[PDB]
């Protein structure tokens, strides 16, 4: 009964952590996009403003 | 007759002790089935955590 617990354990862990820690990467994706966003359209928008 | 139904009786009474030995015998060997499975798990343990 406890292996059970543990495969269902690495089974569920491994999963849940997977997506968690590719949602780290579309976060630091967040990031440094809206960065690179931010002055992009920044000179987007001063250069349209004259 | 007579002589043949106490022959049938012994032949009885040693069909009950070889029934007898049988199932003691394979009562112990799931004995050591069971074991024999659990320590395999216990290993199987191991394994699964680290798979």
């Amino acid at each position: 009964a406890m292996s059970m617990a543990v495969e269902s354990t690495g089974n569920a862990k491994a999963e849940a952590e997977s997506r968690a820690e590719a949602a780290r990467i579309e976060g630091e994706g967040s990031v440094l996009q809206a960065k690179l966003k931010a002055q992009a359209l920044a000179i987007e928008t001063e250069a349209e403003l004259e | 007759l007579a002589i043949e139904i106490t022959t049938n009786s012994q032949e009885a009474a040693a069909k009950h002790e070889a029934q007898r030995l049988e199932q003691e015998a394979r009562g112990r060997l799931e004995r050591q089935k069971i074991l024999d499975q659990s320590e395999a798990e216990k290993a199987r343990k191991e394994l699964l955590e680290l798979e």
